[PDB]
């Protein structure tokens, strides 16, 4: 199988510096190609940062970038890289590596936030809510952003909605997942919420059933 | 066999495994309009008068792109059926009558190239001659061959002797033309 | 603003060192300046041509076994074959306006010199002409000579130039003038070039 | 660089209408010109390259049109799974990308399926009561919801969140959560819920008492 798969991302403060990774497989960069850094600020449009063809080691960068930037490649490793410096919380973005933008059979890697922030990584604390019925579960405070809520071990599909994250006066984010559950059910069937906030480590599983 | 009064490629497009290698050009009754450089990606325009109009070369560089995944395809279906190196012919004149002292221009034609991966070198009195010499891009053939001319400015001269080195895969050794005046 | 030669586009594929070659030519054929245009789009793997496009055909031909999944695939596909029935009119009747203006208005007049050669033969070298339609004529003493001339063929230089050389055995007898008559569509009257016995 | 402007910046159509998105570029660029699609939380999808050319597996709905510096995708019949931004695309090295166009789904008009979850017994342990309202699978957007507490209307003290339009059923989902110390929140009994919406004859609302 093909895919680019990115890495790199969490926080970082103001005026430090990152250097992001896309590592190719299925393919290898000696087959000369044009390997892309589009970033995409949240609820903002794709935004493209630079590209570098393997081959040749050609470089373009957006005219913004102005050697805040530096793309590079590895085709012994068959990886991509992005060093950025002097970071600023315009720079917070998902990181999004791509192959020959524009031809058909090509592929976008799934991204990686980066987070420029001063605030410290902090880890979840997950609550349950108690109950045609619905359950809940409440992810509370936690830094950045990231976190993947999938319920049962990704069986539930239907009526499954985790609600986007809202930025709390702390400085931490708090969100809630709620899934619409049969009547019949509470006492016959074991729900549990599965939470991964990824950047500080904390797989927290809470099953919730009603007192 | 077509019949017509003038012939354009608007797309010779080229793309070999071996490097791997491309080539971007246009020509135009049988004559080099441009090629893009796809290193540098710019295009080169080889007659004064078209630098007035744009290729993007982006254009080429789509182009190139789609045509190595088409390649990998082929290399798939054809069980990986090879190129059969070809035997080049390379043939030395002038590009003016000679008169000794008059500057004249050396034209090499290396014909029936098949891949097109050559080396054109200049050679007197048995050193290579650097300064002065320049070539065309690989011109397309109707059999899907190539040929490629390459020049050298000179100032003829009686007890100056030159030759034409030409060195391809299809050759035992390299293969030298000689010419004198 | 800028005019710019628009390209045919080369269709994605469905689904001694050793070498693998592919070729894509955008051909645009010409007859009676734009009264007759046609298009031929050839995909060639390695010195095969495997698919053609041929605007007269108006759909892709497997001219090979290899070219039979690209034909199925792309004659599968109306936004495919709508564009390849356009790039006539798209890349061959817009590109040849713009040769109009520029290479067929090239113009670059002969270089006539008469010189012996080193049993009896006059060369006449007709150098760095453009375009390609040239004729030469031998002339002994304003008498044409035919049976006793020979020409190389065009010679094409690669710069935009072309090459020939007439050449005619003569016998010279004293007070003699041949002469070599160049016409050529960059001239206002022949160019003709004596040569003394 | 080539800089690239989407017409309109977003729009809402019904399921079966066609749809009309244009791209205008600053310089010609032939049928050079592509189109992609991005779902929420997923990287963008190639629809169209070469302006008209689907990509290998796209419903045939999906169409493009133009050359030069006017371009066209139509979707000449819309479905609910294509809620999504559009993306015109130029460059496989000098990347440009227009701004986007969201595509919003118009659909009947349906009502919230109101519930109201009581704070979680471990977090008032910890000294704050989050009472949590969820409104499910409503259309439109447009929701009232008020908070009571014995009686008293509540304000400033709430947060909402609003997921994505569904995929399936074009419906959005709210969640408001109102936050109380444990000390306030243990001074009281009565906690109301009242949701207004165009889909309801008259305010549902959702109450539970303390035990
Ligand atoms: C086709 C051919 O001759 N390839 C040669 C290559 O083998 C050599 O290493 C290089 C330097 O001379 O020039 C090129």
């Amino acid at each position: 199988q093909v895919q680019l798969v990115e890495s790199g991302g969490g926080v970082v403060q103001p005026g430090r510096s990152l250097r992001l990774s896309c590592a190719a497989s299925g393919f290898t960069f000696s087959e000369w190609y044009f390997m892309s850094w589009v970033r995409q600020a949240p609820g903002k449009g794709l935004e493209w940062v630079a590209s570098i063809d393997t081959g040749s080691g050609s470089i373009d960068y957006a005219g913004w970038v102005e050697g805040r930037f530096t793309i590079s490649r590895d085709n012994s490793k068959n990886t991509l890289y992005l060093q950025m410096n002097s970071l600023r919380a315009e720079d917070t973005a998902v990181y999004y590596c791509a192959r020959d933008i524009g031809i058909d059979y090509n592929f976008w890697g799934e991204g990686t936030l980066v987070t420029v922030s001063s605030a410290s990584t902090k880890g979840p604390s997950v609550f349950p809510l108690a109950p045609t019925a619905a359950l809940g579960c409440l992810v509370e405070d936690y830094f950045p952003e990231p976190v993947t809520v999938s319920w049962n071990s990704g069986a539930l599909t239907s009526g499954v909605h985790t609600f986007p994250a809202v930025l709390e006066s702390s400085g931490l984010y708090s969100l809630s997942s709620v899934v619409t559950v049969p009547s019949s059910s509470l006492g016959t069937k074991t729900y549990i919420c599965n939470v991964n906030h990824k950047p500080s480590n904390t797989k927290v599983d809470k099953r919730v059933e009603p007192k | 066999d077509i019949v017509a009064d003038h012939v354009a490629s608007y797309g010779v497009n080229l793309y070999q495994s071996y490097g791997p290698s491309g080539q971007y050009t246009h020509e135009f009754d049988g004559d080099e309009q441009f090629y893009v450089d796809l290193g540098r990606k710019e295009t080169v325009w080889s007659l004064p008068v078209l630098r007035q109009f744009r290729f993007d070369p982006q254009f080429a560089l789509t182009n190139i792109a789609v045509l190595k995944h088409n390649l990998n395809s082929l290399i798939k279906r054809s069980n990986s059926t090879a190129a059969t190196n070809e035997v080049p012919e390379v043939t030395v004149f002038s590009k003016s009558p000679v008169t000794l002292g008059q500057p004249n221009i050396l034209i090499c034609l290396v014909d029936n190239i098949f891949p097109p991966v050559v080396n054109i070198t200049w050679l007197s009195n048995g050193h290579s001659v650097t300064e002065g010499v320049s070539e065309t891009s690989f011109l397309s053939k109707s059999d899907h061959s190539f040929f490629k001319i390459s020049y050298l400015t000179l100032l003829p001269s009686a007890e100056e002797s030159y030759d034409c080195k030409v060195e391809h895969w299809g050759l035992d050794k390299p293969l030298l033309k000689h010419w004198e005046p | 603003e800028p005019e710019q030669p628009i390209p045919e586009q080369p269709q994605p594929y469905p689904q001694s060192p050793e070498d693998f070659v592919y070729q894509f030519k955008g051909m645009c054929y010409f007859t009676n300046g734009t009264e007759r245009v046609r298009l031929v789009s050839r995909s060639i793997y390695n010195r095969e041509e495997i698919v053609r496009f041929d605007s007269d055909v108006g759909e892709f031909r497997a001219v090979t076994l290899l070219g039979l999944p690209a034909a199925e695939y792309w004659n599968s596909q109306k936004d495919i074959l709508e564009r390849k029935r356009a790039a006539v009119d798209r890349v061959c009747r817009h590109n040849y306006q713009l040769e109009l203006r520029t290479t067929l208005q090239r113009r670059v007049e002969p270089t006539v010199t008469i010189s012996p050669s080193r049993h009896n033969l006059l060369v006449c070298s007709v150098t760095d002409f453009y375009p390609a339609q040239i004729k030469v004529r031998w002339f002994r003493n304003d008498q044409e000579e035919t049976a006793g001339v020979v020409s190389t063929p065009l010679i094409r230089n690669g710069d935009w130039t072309f090459q020939i050389l007439v050449m005619l055995e003569m016998t010279p007898q004293r007070g003699d003038v041949y002469t070599c008559h160049v016409e050529h569509p960059s001239l206002q009257s022949p160019i003709t070039v004596e040569w003394r016995a | 660089d080539i800089q690239m402007t989407q017409s309109p910046s977003s729009l809402s159509a019904s399921v079966g209408d066609r749809v009309t998105i244009t791209c205008q570029t600053t310089q010609e660029i032939s049928s050079y010109l592509n189109w992609y699609q991005q779902k929420p939380g997923q990287p963008p999808k190639l629809l169209i390259y070469y302006a008209s050319t689907k990509a290998e597996g796209i419903p045939a709905r999906f169409s493009g049109s133009g050359s030069g510096t006017d371009f066209t995708l139509t979707i000449s019949s819309l479905e609910p799974e294509d809620f999504a931004v559009y993306y015109c695309h130029y460059g496989i090295s000098k990347v440009s990308f227009g701004q986007g166009t969201k595509v919003e789904i118009k659909r009947t008009v349906a009502a919230p399926s109101v519930f109201i979850f009581p704070p979680s017994d471990e977090q008032l342990k910890s000294g704050t009561a989050k009472v949590v309202c969820l409104l499910n699978n409503f259309y439109p957007r447009e929701a009232k919801v008020q908070w009571k507490v014995d009686n008293a209307l509540q304000s400033g003290n709430s947060k909402e969140s609003v997921t994505e339009q569904d995929s399936k059923d074009s419906t959005y989902s709210l969640s408001s959560t109102l936050t109380l110390s444990k000390a306030d929140y243990e001074k009281h009994k009565v906690y109301a819920c009242e949701v207004t919406h165009q889909g309801l004859s008259s305010p549902v609302t959702k109450s539970f008492n303390r035990g």
